[PDB]
């Protein structure tokens, strides 16, 4: 009972938190993509044209 | 590279707004399109000849 309801349930919650961590990391990578190769690239081209 | 709306030809913008008035034919929009298209074919077309 300790293993299932407490230890393995804690393991499941930890795995869900790790999945959320990976999703946040992926979102961060996408945001740096939209920033550097995007919004700052757009800033560079806008500054070039200006 | 970024391209402004004005870089697009005036005829295409006029066609877009004509389509807009086709899908929203209410009397104020229709009259505005009539006036603006008359100004088109008068001023810009006179300039075109």
């Amino acid at each position: 009972r300790i293993i299932s309801s407490e230890v393995q349930e804690s393991n499941r919650t930890e795995t869900e938190l790790v999945g959320l961590k990976q999703n946040l990391i992926n979102n961060k990578l996408k945001l740096m993509n939209v920033l550097e190769t995007g919004i700052m690239y757009k800033l560079e081209i806008l500054q070039e044209q200006l | 590279k970024t391209i402004f709306v004005e870089d697009f030809p005036t005829d295409l913008i006029l066609k877009v707004m004509a389509e807009v008035t086709d899908l929203w034919p209410l009397t104020e929009f229709k009259q505005d399109y009539d006036q603006l298209y008359h100004n088109y074919e008068q001023l810009s077309s006179k300039l075109r000849f």
